DNA sequence: ATTTTTATGTATCAGCTGATACATAAAAAT
DNA sequence: ATTTTTATGTATCAGCTGATACATAAAAAT
């Protein structure tokens, strides 16, 4: 539901905050994942492959499960469901 | 933003702009240029003795063409139609000033490949698109790479930042404008795009994205 | 010369082996290298689950593929299928040892710029083809296309040099393969082309080549 | 319809033979680019120009033939000549 | 502000073409 | 050489969507 543009890439939607550095995927079937980080001096971008960008979130939902809300835990695990 | 920054040092060099619907570059001409767009959107277009046009790509800003330069030069004649879809600014270098600015700066010469290498993406996932048997997964296919390229964050949905006639989409998609008007139609009974002022907005692109992976 | 300088990118560099339909890279492979095809065809696709697949373009000889690579680094990983369409004699850099030699050679940098350039046309190319909307102009267009590019000169008229089936032809212009034999026997009886040995065979590729002006 | 096999832009077509030796050819799809072609030993280089520098090109090549050779020759490129530009 | 030019919404029906199935040939595997 | 997989020829249908016209709204021109 966040959506920021790589210029070569085009539109990027949100999937996770590791915090906070964020994962990014292309929008059209989702062929590209890119890690931004929201650096004062410019937003960054960094390609990842798709079965990396994949354990990324992984940790995350375990970390949102134990230690975090029931509602946050539950929405990441949706765009989790569906990405993959 | 390289791009951005390469062009502007090829003294300093002016931006030119084109209102909308201007012509940069018609059928004939010498291509004795290179371009990048810099702000709005570039109509490259087909058009036949009949009259008929045929949209090949809508580019995007930080977009690089006029490609036919780099082969041939200011040799061979255009045979595309170059047109200021919408208000434009972009940049200009001649293809021999450039030959000669790739060698000298060879941080340059990457960032022109990369460059070309999104067109050729782009490109390619235009024939995606029109690979499609079904107008419906057609349309929206394009309507995707829209967002992607010019959409902005609305509320409900992505709203498209350009106003789109049926026709321009007719000529983009390899159909009629009368479909065009059908099917828009159908999609707003679906309830999955809205239409004001000339701008349409999606709801959930992702879940559209979704059906092609 | 694209030919002369991958040759240079190593000391020598080896020549790869592609039997017939033996896959070079798969969707979801890292993609570390840049290519390019010397002999022969090479058919990039588009590949869905429910395994429909949609050719994107197939690429001759002298042609740089891998595009993708060299924007996204290894890291990033493939969305078509590059299929070998016929027995395939090709070249293969990493990126990485290429964009060092890059900047050694940067004569080198400005003979790729235009490989790629020559892509993007290409697959322009069939923009146009897709673009129609009678499947028969389509087809056509697209056959037209094979004559450049695979075309061998033969005496009745130009015969692709490739083997193709109705299906391969089919997923290429956006049809059913059904689609694709009703038309050929159409074409047949109009006596427009010819098939002998399994190869396709136009006649006087220059006139259809007028009606599409 | 007598061909040659550019590297880049594929196959190609004859459009006529210039006393020089130097021959016109014409990408096979759409007329879209030109090429001058010059057969060194191992020369077959290529030269690409214009459609109104090619248009002239053949032009000389047309008044030749009719006062120097056969009607049907003058006329075999005034088929091509015809089709080609006009 | 009035008019008149362009864009969008709607109506129609005819025909191609996708979907489905089978026959048969050609090719590949065994 | 035997079988069995893949490719091509032909049959059948249903439903888009192209083609044409009209209505209406929106925009541009005056
Ligand atoms: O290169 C040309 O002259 C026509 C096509 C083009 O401009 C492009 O691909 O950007
Ligand atoms: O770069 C890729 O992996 C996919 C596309 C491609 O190979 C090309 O367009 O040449």
């Amino acid at each position: 539901e966040n959506y920021l543009n790589h210029p070569t890439f085009g539109l990027l939607y949100q999937i996770c905050s590791f915090g906070s550095k964020e994962l990014f995927a292309t929008l059209y079937a989702q062929r590209l994942f890119f890690l931004v980080a929201f650096d004062a001096r410019g937003t960054r971008f960094e390609p990842i492959g798709r079965n990396e960008a994949r354990m990324l979130v992984d940790n995350r939902l375990r970390q949102l499960r134990r230690d975090a809300s029931l509602q946050e835990y539950n929405q990441l695990q949706q765009v989790f469901k569906q990405t993959f | 933003n390289s791009l951005l920054t390469m062009f502007r040092e090829l003294l300093p060099l002016q931006i030119e702009q084109f209102e909308r619907g201007k012509t940069i570059f018609f059928p004939g001409d010498p291509a004795e240029r290179v371009y990048l767009l810099v702000k709005g959107a570039v109509k490259l277009s087909r058009v036949y003795e009949s009259g008929e046009e045929i949209t090949v790509a809508l580019l995007r800003e930080n977009s690089v063409f006029g490609v036919l330069s780099l082969l041939t030069g200011q040799r061979s004649d255009r045979f595309y139609h170059a047109v200021a879809f919408t208000p434009v600014q972009l940049f200009s270098v001649p293809i021999e000033f450039m030959q000669k600015a790739l060698i000298e700066r060879p941080e340059l010469a990457n960032v022109m490949l990369q460059g070309l290498s999104s067109r050729i993406l782009q490109t390619e996932m235009m024939i995606e698109t029109l690979a499609h048997r079904d107008m419906g997964s057609r349309l929206v296919s394009f309507l995707l790479i829209l967002c992607r390229d010019f959409g902005i964050p609305s509320p409900d949905g992505i709203t498209i930042d350009l106003k789109l006639s049926h026709q321009a989409i007719a000529e983009a998609i390899g159909s009629t404008r009368v479909t065009v008007t059908r099917l828009l139609g159908d999609l707003r009974e679906s309830k999955l795009i809205a239409i004001h002022k000339k701008r349409i907005t999606v709801f959930n692109p992702v879940a559209l994205s979704q059906q092609f992976s």
